[PDB]
């Protein structure tokens, strides 16, 4: 059977997980007592690996063996922008492998071991796994794992990749807004009402537009950034303090991971206190050649350095309004879920936005994914007291292929409620053609050269045949997951000839990722 | 997964108690994407369908969920509602189209603007019946070659050719065969394969083929047993069954029917439409005219007849019926 399946959130900055068992809902704190875990790797020079609060208490020490915000480069390609602006500021290190970023430690003993994304990641859930298993007392298999609302194609299979290696059957993964909507309607049976989620996190940004009924869950938009949270909302301070350091000391502690790490822990400390106070201090002894670190960060100064990202959040509200056809007036609630919204000025543009509205409260911000997690985890393994949870998700990308021209040509708007199918007919250009390349990507604008590219398939085994001869029927199918499978079928008359797809995404193979499993199961 | 699909069905049931009926169908949908095969989500979506008065629809749900589940009761008594409904809605549409025909030759055929619109519907008719299979030459291009005999250049000679074998098949049926009194026999239909792929194939233009092809997943008659289908085939033709069918739905099952046999090689389709319109034309109708646009919806009805089902195939030719009536109605 499936077990008790869980629900765990897997964020850029902290995890979480829960379960639904005996008629209720309850987050599962760890060893250390702790609701919340963060989503850290380190391995220790003596050889001792660390996972979650002990690897992140050891950071400043050592960094360079450290690992965290993984989220950020799962699913992505080394000549991602954003990849190669986060080696930058990132203290371990990360090599190409494969044409994507693989990240390399050293585990004690002089000898090092690079690991991909997915088995960070890995090793994140596989502590998720051994805290609820601590919890219920026997092994957990399955899962439902909350992935941002906006994370495309190859986010979503890497996510699902991370999973498999952890030994989990991810039955679901669901998006973080969808999730923090189910946890607010699990005490309200109040009839149709239009919400409005604002999850703002460490390092993604959803913003859905959801109508409620009774257990029913829409979503009619969504709309986000899967690369802003508040570790840019950290960097921009780090950077500030960077500078300042350097004007007051001459000093240049920008290649000293050691340095950089520490003040980073205590802008994240003081961020968090600048939520309920007006002025907070950093002080880091030794922090640089035995220099002792002493400066005071106002709201207002860390409101001024974010000022621009704060605003940008606003965009997402205004897009998913307009694919709605809805007016603020339409919006019943607004929902604030995510570490970020604690900030007071956050929840002041979002009031403003709104003509002053009051948002709802009642729900923790940091668990509300966590807890809508496990409450569909609990539907999925049809426990007695869920109820008919039915979710109409939609996918977050636009699905089209580049025609002659460089043309984004849609196939699957966007908001299309998942799992949705397309099919279209394809030919050949040249007589005697054996191969027909398609080219997927995902976006918006009008050109596939702004939008990001899914994939290049070849449809290979086609018969000789004059051109515009061939009838190839290719069919797009995105799962209840929001992953893309393609298919091609020939459709002319005649012997119907096989038509084999290939492609260079590139990703883990099975038995790439057989040997992942196996070498996390040695632990 | 199922576990899922009987709880979105469940408040698909829900929805359509409170009147949300744009929501109970948006749950229905989803309960049979999460299961194709749930016999319960097909038979109460079908119900739902009926109240709509969709009862096309309803039938072939209910007919969806007998072919998993033969012996549920509420679908084998629903389905039998349904069926003199769908009858009646068949009929209902064919009166339609008597209402259309009888108004567009009620007209005197010395009509200015009757003998206007069907002199460029001829070539209308070559260039619909030939691009929906992949010819690229247009209208004024097919116009060109058949009235000025120059050729185009930079288009290739077979799409030239069919549209000359085209134009000496419709020639031949609107001289010969349209006013004949007689019967319809075999060496009329291969008199007619003969003009449309006598330019682009000479050697087979005019006989059946000798070897067994396959016409994707449907099987053709045997060779040996081509001539034999051919025979009673036209003798389908002619008959006193025939002629009291509906002249829409006569047309329509010699057009299927010739389809699937595929006695040539090459031409079946062009074939098939060109019978289709001389028995149109026979009993008064008009010639049809299934459009480019249609080459899609053309082959899913094709492939719903192979799999047991022709009435959509009927009413696709009917559609098409009703479409060409309404062109030439606007004339006036
Ligand atoms: N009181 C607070 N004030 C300000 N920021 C806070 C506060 N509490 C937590 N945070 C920040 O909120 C983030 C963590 O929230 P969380 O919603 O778990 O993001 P996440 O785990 O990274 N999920 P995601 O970003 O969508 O991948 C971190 O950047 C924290 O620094
Ligand atoms: C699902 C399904 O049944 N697809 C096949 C539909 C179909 C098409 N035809 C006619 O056959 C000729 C071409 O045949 P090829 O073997 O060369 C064409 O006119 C087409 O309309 N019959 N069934
Ligand atoms: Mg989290
Ligand atoms: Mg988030």
């Amino acid at each position: 059977g499936s077990g008790t399946v869980v629900g765990i959130d897997l964020g850029t900055t902290y995890s979480c997980v829960g379960v639904f068992k005996n008629g209720r809902v309850e987050i599962i704190a760890n060893d250390q007592g702790n609701r919340i875990t963060p989503s850290y790797v380190a391995f220790t020079p003596e050889g001792e690996r660390l996972i979650g609060d002990a690897a992140k208490n050891q950071l400043t020490s050592n960094p360079e063996n450290t690992v965290f915000d993984a989220k950020r480069l799962i699913g992505r390609t080394w000549n991602d922008p954003s990849v190669q602006q986060d080696i930058k500021f990132l203290p371990f290190k990360v090599v190409e492998k494969k044409t994507k970023p693989y990240i390399q430690v050293d585990i004690g003993g002089g000898q090092t071991k690079t690991f991909a994304p997915e088995e960070i990641s890995a090793m994140v859930l596989t502590k998720m796994k051994e805290t609820a298993e601590a919890y219920l007392g026997k092994k957990v298999t399955h899962a439902v794992v909350t992935v941002p609302a906006y994370f495309n194609d190859a986010q979503r299979q890497a996510t699902k990749d991370a999973g498999t290696i952890a030994g989990l059957n991810v039955m679901r993964i669901i998006n973080e807004p969808t999730a923090a909507a189910i946890a607010y309607g699990l005490d309200k049976r109040e009839g149709e009402k239009n919400i409005l989620v604002f999850d703002l996190g460490g390092g993604a940004f959803d913003v859905s537009l959801l109508t409620i009924d009774n257990g029913v869950f829409e979503v009619v938009a969504t709309n986000g950034d899967t690369h802003l949270g508040g570790e840019d909302f950290d960097q921009r301070v780090m950077e500030h303090f960077i500078k300042l350091y350097k004007k007051k000391t001459g000093k240049d502690v920008r290649k000293d991971n050691r340095a950089v790490q520490k003040l980073r822990r205590e802008v994240e400390k003081a961020k968090r206190a600048l939520s309920s106070q007006h002025q907070a201090r950093i002080e880091i002894e030794s922090f640089y050649e035995g220099e002792d670190f002493s400066e005071t960060l106002t709201r207002a100064k860390f409101e001024e350095l974010n000022m621009d990202l704060f605003r940008s959040t606003m965009k997402p509200v205004q897009k998913v309004l307009e694919d709605s056809d809805l007016k603020k007036s339409d919006i019943d609630e607004i929902v604030l879920v995510g570490g970020s919204t604690r900030i007071p000025k956050i929840q002041q543009l979002v009031k403003e936005f709104f003509n002053g509205k009051e948002p709802s409260r009642g729900i923790n911000p940091d668990e509300a994914v966590a807890y809508g997690a496990a409450v569909q985890a609990g539907v999925l393994s049809g426990d007695q007291d869920t109820g008919d949870l039915v979710l109409l998700d939609v996918c977050p990308l636009t699905l089209g292929i580049e025609t002659v021209g460089g043309v984004m040509t849609k196939l699957i708007p966007r908001n299309t409620v998942v799992p949705t199918k397309k099919s279209q007919i394809f030919s050949t250009a040249s007589d005697n053609q054996p191969t027909v390349t398609i080219k997927v990507y995902e976006g918006e604008r009008p050109l596939t050269k702004d939008n990001h590219l899914l994939g290049t398939f070849d449809l290979t085994g086609i018969p000789p045949a004059p051109r515009g001869v061939p009838q190839i029927e290719v069919t797009f199918e995105i799962d209840v997951n929001g992953i893309l499978r393609v298919t091609a079928e020939d459709k002319g008359t005649g012997n119907k000839n096989k038509i084999t797809i290939t492609n260079d995404q590139n990703r883990l193979t099975p038995e790439e990722i057989e040997r992942m499993v196996n070498d996390a199961e040695k632990f | 997964g199922k576990l899922e699909a009987r709880a979105a069905l469940n408040q698909a049931l829900e929805m359509k108690r409170q009147g949300k009926r744009e929501k109970a169908q948006k749950l229905f949908m989803h309960a049979l994407k999460m299961d194709p095969d749930f016999v319960d989500a097909l038979t109460e979506f079908g119900i739902f369908s009926e109240e709509d008065k969709d009862i096309i629809q309803a039938d072939y749900l209910y007919t969806r969920a007998l072919a998993i589940s033969p012996y549920h009761e509420k679908a084998l008594v629903n389905r039998d509602r349904a069926l003199p409904l769908v009858e009646e809605i068949d009929q209902r549409y064919f009166s339609i189209i008597d209402s259309k025909v009888k108004k567009v030759m009620s007209i005197p055929k010395g009509n200015s603007a009757l003998r206007r619109v069907m002199e460029e519907t001829y070539y209308h008719h070559i260039y619909h019946t030939v691009a929906i299979g992949g010819n690229t030459l247009t209208l004024s291009e097919i116009r060109h070659i058949l009235e000025t005999r120059y050729a185009v250049p930079g288009k290739s000679d077979e799409e030239q050719n069919e549209v000359i074998g085209m134009h000496a098949a419709m020639k031949y049926i609107n001289t010969t065969l349209v006013s004949r009194i007689g019967s319809v026999t075999i060496s009329d239909v291969l008199e007619i394969h003969r003009r449309v792929l006598g330019y682009v194939d000479p050697v087979e233009a005019g006989r059946f083929r000798t070897t067994q092809v396959l016409v994707g997943h449907h099987i053709p008659p045997h060779p040996q047993d081509v001539e034999k289908q051919m025979q009673e085939f036209v003798q389908w033709l002619n008959s006193e069954e025939a002629m009291n069918l509906h002249p829409v739905e006569f047309a329509a099952l010699a057009h299927y029917k010739l389809v699937y046999i595929h006695p040539f090689i090459d031409g079946n389709g062009r074939t098939s439409r060109l019978l289709m319109n001389l028995i149109l034309m026979q009993a008064g109708y008009p010639p049809i005219t299934i459009r480019k646009e249609q080459r899609s919806d053309y082959y899913h009805v094709l492939c719903a007849a192979n799999e047991g089902d022709v009435r959509p195939f009927i009413r696709f030719i009917a559609k098409c019926t009703e479409t060409t009536l309404d062109t030439l109605l606007f004339a006036t």
